[PDB]
């Protein structure tokens, strides 16, 4: 099984009008959280949807990465700035105090697109910009559609990136406290 | 006697920025403006969602004398297809949800016009402008089954207050056919949409009544709930007040479609048996049962206002404005057909004496040729179109194309001529579809 | 053996995307996107008003391999004459003043492209295309006066920096048009804009300083302050640092052109005499006295830099490149006039024929007169262009007077014959005012 | 802040007035008229010898 860690009641209603009860699960985020290691273990559990999600996972903080009652945590965002790097390095922060749950890469990313166009009957997938790039040279009836948010895609587009992600990994570099200080 | 140039003016705050909708439409005032907004950038491109600042930024120039705000979320709140039965206006978006009824924000969501409105809000372009001269929406849009009876509209005026009823599609569009005939008017069947559960009348008043389903001895699923109940207002205004007596508690089991909410009954209650009085307990406690009220009050084509008591009157009265403006379009179309008939005619004749040449063209310069051509009893009339004639079409198969073309516009010259209201209307209310 | 393969990729990073300007245009990259944006979003009408994130947000074809917000902000930093003085882009709004250097928003103030541009920006199409498919843009816009010496660019590179100061464009308009001639170049002077203070060269180097105006015996009016703070920085480097000794108090009048700050001598300072020392004290105080340093390091029409001492090689490269460019449209449109006018003898030559009338058109099938166009010499190469001929070419007035426009485009044919590179030139530097 | 800059404290008459004239534009669609005029004005109609 999976929890979605996606964003507002908008990806969690098409959630609700698209995924398997039995196999893939779901949870949005209250609001805007703030700097992530600036703040005491005991104030993540002073934090409300961090609390939230030490329950529901069942791992809360003090614990060994154990009793899980999600196996995977995924995470579902907007790609135009909306959580390209404002959920992200606090969600990995967050989950940064587990190990045990990268070691096992347990936190994966679904990529929703930035550009499509609408050829026939069955539109395309650009995932990025630079796959826009390398693929315009063959790729006709160019009518342009962006992206540029999770509401930008209707129930179908939602439906077939949920039944067949990518579920793109996590950062994981040989030093996990180095490239979590630049923000700061 | 100046003080009424205020109170005027609060007649122009209490007449023409009323919330009471037309019959013939079935619009709002400022609905009339972000249709008029997004078909003003439809155009071409009448696919590509236009982003809803666009929209709501762009309702400045059409005379709505408000708020940007309004009309910002109020396209977020009529883009939903699951508020509301007929997708009138689509989008890519956060429109609201049974869960939560809200936007996720406004500023990463954009609409568009549907191609199903096109399907049924023909002679659109033909309406009459408003008395106000700054309103660029005309007075009334012209559909061919009425949004009086779909999807539903309410709202609160100073002293009047409409409580309009979604109803079906399939329903609506017999009601029409049907009343257009001019038997015993078909009231429209009420469906909700995505309700699963039972919508049935009481006392001249419709309820509805969602599903609840005995799973145990001592638990419930309720696979759904009557239709002005989300999730958490209905949480925490009755199974709150229910799960502070130590009564029941629930489960969050939402379903794929409508709800899912699984209650699980404690001790400390009645747990009565015998089928009557436990159901009593339940939709008395659960609320199982919703009631209402009905009051068909609607402004018609003028700015006065009138109260029906059904819909019987008012699809009655849409359907005898709607065969007027039918017949203004059928003597529009007559007159275009008949000069146009009589103008291809004359080109038809005129390819003819091209490709014979038997007008003398050469050597008649300075325009000798439509100084000939002046004198001629229909070529007069349009010489400025009898004159565009490059070489290209000398030879004689474009000639007999137009011909042809000529004969295809005589019967249907004949189709537009001998027809009128009824088997065009119908033929729309077909092809709605 | 593939590390490299990273490395040249790093490589690729630090080529085509520097802030350092090319010789020729004066032109940024993010500039040229920016610049080839505003042209797109002008097309057909330049006089309408480009949304500044509809510039902004559609810069991600145009070849940038960045974000948004850099293209947004360099649109915003180069829209006010404030900072610069050849304005590349007008706007509707404001983006800055010598006052407050910040702009209004991102998202709120208008663009158009300017009609100095054009008046500066011929030939701007006949470059030849990049090796990059992205560069749309051309690798070097091309001018009659390059924007390295219009404007001024303050840039940090991969070991590489530009302070390229503005210069006064009837100096630079002097300097263009007599290097054109051949003679020793004459150094544009330079002016910063609102500027009636004092800069001077002391040994290589442009001080700047401003004027400071005394006003009685304790009191002044400075009129202006240099080029590197404007407000509050200011304040806060020199203003609060003399003014938090006790030495001396400011207030804010600050007028239209340059600044109007009035300042009031309290009485522990020096109050010096003989307007020698207390002028130094002024200048060491107050900071009139600015250095800069200047070193013209820009890229060359190839991939090398450039380093120049002075800007007359800069100047001398800029119209040798210049030469051998406007050549290239020399050569171009001669090959063009040339089968210009056999095409104009084709269309005379036929319309006469056509107006004589010797050919028989009439009751002649299949294009049978193409059958007698083609086995002419000169009327075959147009065959198609020659029978699209509608009937106002047999009136002789548009055959004769047409014959007569044939002849004015053999004397503009022999005027660009006769016409060579330098004497144009001359046109272009002298039509610019 | 303003009541600071014009010199009308509050409880007291319009005296010692550093500007004898208040003025305010806003854009006028509806960012100043129905929004910050009726708060600026339930303002300054608590003195009502500045009306």
């Amino acid at each position: 099984t999976t929890l979605f860690l996606t964003e507002g009641d908008s990806a969690i209603g098409y959630l609700i009008d698209v995924r398997d009860k039995e196999l893939h699960g779901g949870y949005p985020l209250r609001g805007k959280v703030l700097n992530s290691w600036g703040m005491s273990y005991a104030d993540m559990l002073k934090n409300k949807e961090l609390f939230d999600i030490c329950a529901i996972t069942g791992l809360v903080l003090g614990e060994k990465a154990e009793n899980l009652n999600y196996h995977n945590i995924a995470i579902m965002t907007d790609a135009d700035h909306d959580g390209l790097g404002s959920i992200y390095p606090s969600l990995l922060g967050f989950f940064s105090n587990w190990p045990e749950l990268f070691e096992q890469g347990r936190i994966r990313f679904v990529k929703t697109p930035v550009i499509i166009a609408h050829v026939g009957k069955k539109q395309e997938w650009f995932y990025t910009v630079a796959e826009y790039e390398s693929a315009k040279d063959a790729l006709p009836k160019h009518s342009i559609r962006y992206i540029k948010g999770l509401g930008s895609l209707e129930k179908s587009e939602y439906r077939e990136m949920i039944q067949n992600p990518v579920y793109d990994v996590v950062k994981l570099p040989e030093n996990w406290k180095e490239l979590f200080e630049m923000l700061m | 006697s100046i003080i009424d140039n205020e109170a005027l003016a609060y007649a122009m705050y209490t007449v023409e920025n009323r919330a009471i909708p037309n019959m013939i439409d079935g619009f709002k005032p400022v609905q009339r403006f972000v249709i008029a907004r997004a078909l003003d950038l439809a155009r071409g491109n009448k696919d590509k969602f236009h982003k809803l600042a666009s929209i709501a930024g762009g309702v400045a120039d059409l005379g709505y004398h408000h708020g940007e705000n309004s009309a910002q979320d109020a396209g977020a709140l009529m883009a939903n297809t699951w508020n509301n039965n007929f997708p009138l206006l689509d989008g890519q978006g956060n429109f609201g949800s049974r869960t939560v009824q809200k936007a996720a924000a406004s500023r990463y969501i954009f609409a568009r016009v549907s191609k199903n409105f096109y399907n049924v809000y023909k002679d659109t372009e033909y309406a009459p402008v408003h008395q106000d001269k700054e309103h660029i929406p005309p007075a009334f849009y012209l559909p061919i089954i009425p949004t009086v009876l779909l999807n539903g509209v309410s709202g609160i005026a100073t002293g009047y207050a409409t409580y309009i009823l979604p109803h079906s599609v399939s329903s609506v569009k017999k009601a029409v056919l049907q009343a257009l005939q001019g038997k015993k008017v078909t009231k429209p069947k009420v469906e909700f949409p995505e309700f699963r559960g039972e919508v049935v009348e009481i006392d001249g008043q419709y309820e509805i009544r969602g599903t609840y389903k005995f799973t145990s001895r001592t638990q419930m699923h309720i696979t759904e709930i009557p239709y002005k109940y989300d999730r958490e207002t209905y949480v925490s205004k009755i199974l709150d007040p229910l799960e502070n007596k130590g009564f029941i508690t629930w489960d969050d089991a939402c379903g794929e479609h409508g709800f899912g909410f699984k209650v699980k009954f404690r001790k400390e209650y009645s747990l009565s048996d015998n089928e009557e009085e436990r159901h009593a307990k339940i939709m008395k406690d659960f609320g199982l049962i919703e009631r209402r009220s009905q009051n068909i009050t609607v402004i018609n084509e003028k700015g006065k206002l009138q109260v029906y008591d059904n819909v019987v009157d008012l699809i009655k009265d849409f359907v005898e404005v709607r065969k007027t403006y039918v017949q203004k379009r059928i003597d529009n179309k007559i007159k275009e057909t008949e000069s146009a008939f009589r103008l291809a005619f004359a080109k038809a004749h005129f390819i003819k004496k091209v490709i014979s040449g038997e007008i003398v063209v050469q050597g008649k310069t300075r325009k000798e040729l439509t100084e000939e051509l002046s004198k001629i009893d229909m070529y007069s009339s349009y010489v400025d179109k009898l004159v565009g004639m490059n070489i290209f079409h000398m030879t004689s198969d474009e000639a007999k194309k137009l011909a042809e073309e000529a004969k295809a516009k005589k019967e249907e010259n004949e189709y537009w001529k001998t027809t009128d209201v009824v088997t065009e209307y119908t033929k729309d209310l077909e092809e709605i579809k």
